[PDB]
């Protein structure tokens, strides 16, 4: 049923509105209408308030309620009259004490507890000093009284000093900020006194706990003299950290306090380091397996182990600089970094990545101290080098221990994720910057320093292991897999010359391995790594032919093997080859009579016969590298005529047939091709480079041909049947043979190095191939990609395309404009693209925006403002760019400059403001406040012309100062004129200080949020009045 | 085979919403409309130990179609925050999402899950990902275009409302 | 002065005379340790071990109804490793000329043909599947037996001519082939194929033109003919198959490999055909298609 209670004089009860929100938390699709009521009741106001939380499923029913009275506070609060504000704070006080004084305070859930005390809270930032003043000391009194009183208020004083200290940017605006931060400073030494007073005697739990934990909320800001110069710390390791139920507040605060980077209390530091340590080896003890004691832990035995890390980090790597120099702590250093090795064994990634952060700190910090390995050979006189440099020598022997870690832990170097593109198509994707993928780059980086600063042990800890492996059995593939992704990040970080002593000894032995192994099973596992080892030593392939020609066989042979996943490694290790080793394979090696690659091309088809689709693609790409390393015009045309002789067949076949019948570019199977074809051809031309253009150009005529036939094809079957039709096989395949047309076109433009020979001969059949084909689509079957095809060129070919502009804009423009100016929404891709498109044409060939008529460049200059008002991040932000951009080149020409001031000036202004005032650009934060600063910095010289009708009379500073104000007030009345004139002249004082010019921005949306009214003045003008001087007056003095 | 409420919030364009469908009908929504309020989806996974149901309450990210906002959290029982590694306002957010959703449950299993890592050029490293460590929440890296870690955020909050760290996703009718 | 590791006895398999490596007579003369000079003896063994262990019923069914619920050794559990494979021919047979067969092999995509309920597959060696369509195969199209009437064929798939070569037949029409001698299986090729509708056209149904391989003799004069003919295919190499070889999956010395180089060095015949062993600006780019701009 509707039941729509908003209806307001009528005298409306409470048992209805009670059912409702009992329906939005419990019943269903109800809870769709349920939830569509009462997020409308907030409309009038709240008379409700009253009648609601008094009357009494009911507690939810109130919190609803307080949402209502929370809104009023932080809205209309200032222009209440005064008697009703005290109204309600004694509303809220009492309710609370109330409620705060309740015998039960969690069934009543500290839900509407914590919802008043927040309003509570609320308030105080509304008047707390000025007109609040006795709070302060009240509160403290009244918790010296009432244990409830005080444990509550322990709460009170937690989220006040997060509303004032933790979130106060962008909720509140800078002075009264800095305002509130001094009133909480300047009376704190009372509270102080409070916690401390609990502490020491209090002897109930939960009020401890929570002034432990409103301590923790308070060292974020107290000043340093309350934590070093007090008993702070002392209490803290002593009484609190020891038991149970306090173990975690107590180290949390420990840590906080641990982190200050201060340089004035280095004794605290190291007492309150010792003392800590001494509690930890009697609760944890050094002998106690910390992996287990997690794996068999709950949330509370698990998050102390955390937080050890985050302290032990933490601390170390502030002040354990301070900890080597003094030598009474030369002996808790150890032990802690004991703790480190033990926490680093517990099988849970995000306490794995805490450790590391430190590992990595410390192996950098010493890498720094000296780079080198210590010079092995003893003195003469049987001495000590002292080759070791002073601090590396403290960690030695944990040095050790830690490159054990690494090697023994090591993660996935790389991540395969297999998932089918938007046509159904299988394939295999590569991750690029995943959280794993960051864990492996930070192993690697830290056994990259721990090997340069002693190799020698790197290579022993590696060779036990692999020997483990071999005999000492502790044989497994999880294992060995780690080992060898261990040794091949290294690669690299050792002289050549070892290099070689450790790559023939590790392979060689694994390549016995496989040999004892049985069962095609582990064989797999062990030549997969081998081939990994070997393929992360080019360095070593590139200086043995035979080798690497023996590698690379292998590879072909393991191209026909059967046995899961082998065939894909063997593609990936020889592409990886061929990148690294690819001028080997194109010039003749010692015992050769004939360049390598001509052994591989003249045996194509033997190799790839039993590999899939895609593999075939990688082993084209992985040849292509080679081909490209032939530098020498004549030959490269040759093997790149034979090497893309074998995919040629299959097109030149095609192609005659679709000369005698034109319904064979219909055929399922034929389309299938063209697109692996294609697919082929595109991951040569990535190789290969430019000279691939001898290739291109022999197909390129015919393609577009197909291209458009395809493209003509399915937005008939579109235009007669609906979108449907794109999902279904015949289409998608369709659509992939233009997708992969357009990747080969836009593709190599890329990698292209002649921008006129391009722009003379591969750009005009792009014209009416695929620019008036994309035209004279239906909106439907348009093709994305065509815009950001032609996006990529224009950024290759700059200048050289600017005359086509006209040719190109008319096709897609305005039709693809239509498409994406009914809505925020519909036809995504498009959009994106469009904008890519329209941002390189004004980046590189801003020329054409002046060739066309003034009716037509608006259309333009509009289409970027609809940009800048998207909600899709991206779109919006490329619209700013653009905008900006644009403006720039405006500065350039004198003379059509003047004319966009005079005409879009104002207006482009306007639309600014039009976004910056709106809660859904937040985003848009820097480069909105970017923009503005550069127009308004502009004003002050650069318009030299009348943007009002008199003339003189009205600097174009005074008519835009007016102007602005005109529209900020118009557009927000609510506001008083001192509100806006102070932000109208922040506006011409801050344009030289992008970040300043920011929190300007960022304040005067927190004033529109809120009615101040005329009455309360509760602002500070004098004090930031000149406070925007000190900046405008920066400009002119450095 | 009991269920679970699970608040999902973040900013807009976080890809809160486009990671439910995802779950529930296997398609992936290219287009960005705003979600009003709330949008209560239940999901269903089958585990070892007898299927599991998740009232998704997708939130709204954008600050006028706020709704009943901190409202909807109440007896909620597992939460997820979500930002977007293209824009790292919606990470410097966060902390006001965990902000206003412990403060009406006070205990509860929690994740951060950043979206969108298939997008190439991310803007948000995961070295500068840390704010779950010191608020002992889980995180993980996921892609609603790519299903990557799909699942990893619900079963993780499996293992700790069924208080079993071996549950297992099978899909058994 | 450099004493690199022998990656070149890295091997998966235990795989003697495998095709997936260049001929033993190239990389070194005795090769390796998995290859052999003698497929003689191996030969004769394999073909008295010929009797029936194995229940080739109940396997042609799992392949068609894809069920390995489990119910010279083993049956491949699932779509990879179902095929017959050849080694390299090296111990050229004595009684070549009466007791072998030569099958000239097209330039394609080795693959398991499945047709069952309604619909047919192509798998690869490696199980992996490259296409599904519907066939006129017995079994294999929307319009046939949903009553036990499955075929199974090992044939290689040319991409210009559109056409899966049947290479062999391990089951056809729901009945088990494997316990049959190549003579009988190609027999039951030639005149069971050309007896099928349009099986060998191209249509809605039949996408796909399903054409079966000729053989021919193996006589020192028939030798010489073979290599002088004309094929609707480019060809790739020679099958030699022994009369009276079952179908086993996997290698097997009683099937060899040869490229068409290979014969007559190998043997002794005539080498011509296939033998021969592997203002004005400039603006230059052609269409054939042609069509407006
Ligand atoms: N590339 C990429 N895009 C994504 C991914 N996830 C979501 N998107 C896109 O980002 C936008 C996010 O849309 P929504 O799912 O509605 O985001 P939301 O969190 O629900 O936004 P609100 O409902 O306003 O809070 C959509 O356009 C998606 O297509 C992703 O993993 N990769
Ligand atoms: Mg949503």
């Amino acid at each position: 049923h509707a039941a729509r209670q908003l209806l307001d004089f009528s005298q409306k009860l409470d048992i209805n509105l009670l059912d409702n929100v009992v329906n939005c938390l419990y019943h269903g699709e109800g809870a769709q209408q349920r939830m569509a009521q009462e997020v409308l009741t907030h409309l009038k106001e709240h008379p409700d308030a009253w009648t609601r939380v008094d009357t009494i499923q009911n507690m939810n029913t109130k919190y609803y309620g307080l949402q209502i009275l929370e809104n009023v506070i932080k809205t209309r609060w200032k222009i209440l009259p005064r008697n009703q504000c005290e109204g309600i704070k004694k509303y809220v006080v009492g309710l609370i004490i109330k409620t705060s004084s309740d015998p039960t305070c969690v069934e009543k859930e500290k839900v509407y507890i914590g919802k008043l005390n927040m309003i509570l809270v609320q308030i105080l930032k509304q008047e707390w000093p000025k007109h609040w003043p006795t709070f302060i000391s009240d509160i403290v009194g009244a918790s010296r009284t009432s244990e409830s009183l005080c444990q509550n208020n322990m709460v009170i004083l937690k989220l006040l000093s997060e509303e004032v200290f933790d979130f106060s940017s962008g909720q509140i605006t800078q002075v009264k900020a800095k305002h509130l931060k001094d009133s909480m400073c300047n009376e704190f030494s009372q509270i102080f006194q409070l916690c401390q007073f609990v502490m020491e005697n209090s002897q109930n739990a939960p009020l401890v706990h929570a002034t432990l934990e409103t301590l923790l909320r308070f060292l974020n800001w107290i000043p340093l003299g309350y934590i070093f110069e007090t008993k702070l710390i002392s209490t803290l390791i002593y009484k609190f950290l020891n038991v149970p139920m306090f173990r975690n507040v107590s180290l949390k605060c420990l840590t906080e306090i641990a982190g200050v980077s201060v340089s004035q209390y280095e004794e605290q530091f190291e007492t309150l380091f010792t003392l800590t340590m001494m509690q930890l080896k009697q609760m944890l003890p050094l002998n106690t397996n910390i992996r287990l004691a997690y794996s068999n832990g709950k949330d509370d035995e698990q998050n102390f182990i955390q937080n050890l890390s985050l302290f032990l980090c933490t601390f170390l790597k502030e002040h354990g600089q301070l900890l080597e120099k003094r030598l009474n702590l030369r002996e808790a250093l150890m032990e802690a970094l004991h703790y480190m090795l033990l926490v680093s064994e517990v099988e849970e990634t995000e306490i794995f990545k805490i450790c590391l952060e430190y590992w990595n700190h410390l192996a950098a910090e010493l890498y720094r101290e000296s780079p080198f390995s210590t010079s092995a050979s003893p003195l003469l006189s049987g001495s000590q080098h002292f080759d070791i440099p002073p601090r590396r020598q403290l960690y030695l022997t944990v040095l050790s221990k830690v490159r054990l870690l690494m090697v023994s832990r090591m993660a996935k170097p790389e991540e395969v994720l297999v998932v089918e593109n938007d046509q159904g198509e299988v394939v295999r994707e590569f991750m690029k910057d995943t959280d794993s993928i960051n864990l492996y780059k930070n192993m690697r980086e830290t056994l990259v320093y721990l090997t340069h600063l002693d190799y020698v042990d790197t290579e022993i800890i590696m060779t036990k292991k692999l020997q483990n492996q071999v005999n000492g059995t502790e044989w497994s593939w999880k294992n060995l897999n780690t080992l060898c992704w261990a040794i091949g990040s290294i690669s690299g970080a050792m002289h050549e010359e070892d290099e070689k002593r450790f790559l023939v000894t590790v392979i060689k032995d694994l390549l016995g391995l496989c040999e004892q192994k049985r069962g095609k099973d582990n064989k797999a596992i062990i030549a997969s790594n081998i081939m990994y080892i070997v393929g992360q030593y080019p360095r070593f392939l590139r200086a043995h032919w035979k080798f690497l020609k023996t590698v690379v066989n292998k590879l072909f042979e393991f191209m026909h093997e059967t046995h899961d996943g082998v065939q894909d490694m063997a593609c990936d290790t020889f592409i990886k080859i061929a990148q690294k080793c690819r001028r080997h394979f194109v010039q003749v090696q010692v015992g050769e009579v004939m360049p390598f690659i001509d052994e591989i091309l003249n045996n194509i088809n033997t190799i790839i016969c039993d590999l899939q689709p895609q593999q075939v693609h990688t082993f084209y790409e992985a040849v292509g590298y080679m081909i490209g390393a032939q530098t020498d015009q004549t030959v490269q045309e040759h093997l790149i005529e034979k090497y893309m002789l074998l995919p040629n067949q299959v097109w030149d076949s095609i192609i005659q047939q679709a000369t005698k019948n034109v319904d064979i570019l219909k055929d399922p199977e034929t389309v299938k091709q063209l697109g692996s074809i294609l697919k082929t051809n595109v991951r040569a031309c990535k190789a290969v480079g430019h000279p691939f253009v001898i290739q291109l150009g022999r197909i390129y005529l015919d393609m577009l041909n197909v291209y458009k036939c395809l493209s003509e094809n399915i937005s008939a079957a579109i235009q007669a049947n609906g979108e449907m039709v794109t999902k279904q096989p015949l289409i998608r395949s369709m659509r992939t043979v233009k997708r992969e047309t357009l990747k080969l076109i836009s593709g190599w433009v890329s990698r292209s190095n002649d921008p006129q020979m391009v722009a003379e001969n591969f750009v005009p059949p792009l014209l009416d191939a695929v620019l008036i084909d994309y035209q004279r689509n239906v909106p439907a079957a348009r093709e994305p990609e065509v815009l950001s095809t032609m996006a990529i060129i224009v950024n290759k070919l700059g200048g050289h395309i600017t005359a086509e502009i006209p040719q190109i804009f008319d096709a897609v423009f305005e039709c693809t404009l239509n498409m994406i100016n009914k809505d925020f929404e519909e036809y995504p891709e498009h959009r994106t693209n469009f904008f890519l498109l329209l941002q390189a044409v004004n980046s590189h060939c801003f020329p054409a925006f002046l060739a066309i008529p003034p009716a037509q460049f608006k259309l333009v200059l509009d289409s970027i403002i609809w940009a800048f008002k998207h909600t899709m991040r991206n779109v919006a932000d490329t619209g700013l760019q653009i905008l900006f951009t644009l403006l720039q080149n405006v500065a350039q020409e004198e003379a059509a400059a003047q004319s966009f001031y005079q005409t879009y000036f104002c207006d482009i202004l306007q639309h600014i403001f039009s976004v910056v005032t709106d809660t859904s650009h937040t985003a848009g934060l820097t480069m909105h406040a970017s923009i503005l600063a550069y127009m308004f910095n502009l004003v002050e010289e650069g318009k030299i012309s009348t943007p009002l009708n008199p003339g003189n009379p009205v600097n174009n500073q005074m008519f835009i100062q007016d102007y602005v104000a005109n529209l900020l007030k118009s557009a927000f009345p609510h506001l008083q004129d001192a509100q806006v004139k102070l932000f109208v002249t922040g506006l011409f004082s801050l344009n030289q200080d992008i970040p300043a010019f920011k929190e300007h921005l960022r304040d005067f949306l927190v004033q529109i949020k809120e009615f101040a009214g005329e009455d309360t003045s509760d602002l500070f003008l004098e004090e930031r009045e000149t406070a925007l001087r000190q900046a405008q007056e920066e400009k002119h003095k450095l | 085979q009991v269920q679970f409420k699970l608040v999902l919030v973040g900013d807009g364009g976080t890809g809160k919403t486009t990671f439910v469908k995802r779950h529930l009908t296997g398609e992936f929504e290219k287009k960005y409309v705003a979600t009003l309020g709330v949008e209560v989806h239940p999901l269903v996974f089958h585990t070892n130990r007898g299927p599991i149901k998740f009232n998704v309450w997708d939130t709204a990210g954008l600050e006028k179609f706020g709704g009943l906002r901190d409202g909807y959290y109440i007896q909620a029982q597992c939460a997820i925050i979500m930002f977007d590694v293209t824009s790292r306002v919606t990470y410097k957010n966060v902390p006001n999402w965990h902000r206003d959703l412990v403060r009406v449950c006070e205990n509860i299993p929690i994740v951060l899950c950043g979206n969108k890592v298939d997008i190439k050029d991310r803007k948000v490293k995961a070295k500068s990902i840390v704010f779950h460590r010191k608020k002992n929440l889980q995180y993980y890296d996921i892609s609603a275009k790519s299903n990557y870690n799909f699942e990893k955020p619900f079963l993780w909050l499996a293992r700790k409302l069924i208080g079993d760290p071996n549950l297992e996703f099978v899909a058994m009718p | 002065p450099l004493q690199l590791p022998p990656l070149e006895r890295l091997t998966l398999s235990q795989d003697l005379n495998s095709t997936a490596a260049p001929h033993p007579r190239l990389s070194q003369y005795k090769s390796k340790y998995s290859s052999l000079e003698q497929s003689e003896r191996r030969r004769r063994l394999l073909e008295l071990q010929k009797s029936k262990r194995l229940d080739y019923v109940n396997h042609a069914r799992r392949l068609a109804e894809d069920d390995w619920t489990g119910m010279v050794k083993k049956l491949p559990k699932h779509y990879a490793n179902q095929l017959m494979l050849s080694e390299w021919l090296i111990d050229v047979p004595s009684d070549l000329g009466q007791e072998w067969i030569v099958v000239v092999c097209p330039v394609g995509k080795r693959a398991l043909i499945v047709a069952s309920r309604g619909s047919t597959s192509a798998y690869t060696k490696s199980g992996y599947c490259v296409n599904r369509f519907s066939s006129l195969l017995p079994g294999g199209n929307r319009r046939n037996s949903t009553a036990k009437d499955y075929t199974i064929l090992d044939c290689i798939y040319n991409e210009v001519n559109q056409t899966y070569y049947v290479l062999d037949v391990m089951c056809w029409r729901g009945h088990p082939f494997y316990d049959c001698q190549t003579d009988f299986r190609f027999y039951w090729m030639h005149s069971k194929l050309p007896e099928e509708e349009g099986l060998g056209e191209k249509t809605k149904l039949n996408p796909f033109k399903f054409v079966g391989l000729k053989n021919f003799p193996c006589t020192p004069e028939s030798l010489c003919d073979v290599l002088s003919m004309d094929f609707p295919f480019e060809v790739d190499g020679l099958l030699f198959y022994h009369k009276q070889t079952h179908y086993s999956p996997g290698s097997t010395p009683l099937v060899g490999w040869l490229r068409p180089y290979m014969v007559s060095d190998v043997l002794g015949v005539a080498v011509p055909a296939g033998p021969l062993t592997t203002g004005s600006s400039h603006s230059p780019d052609h269409p054939g298609c042609l069509m407006e701009n």
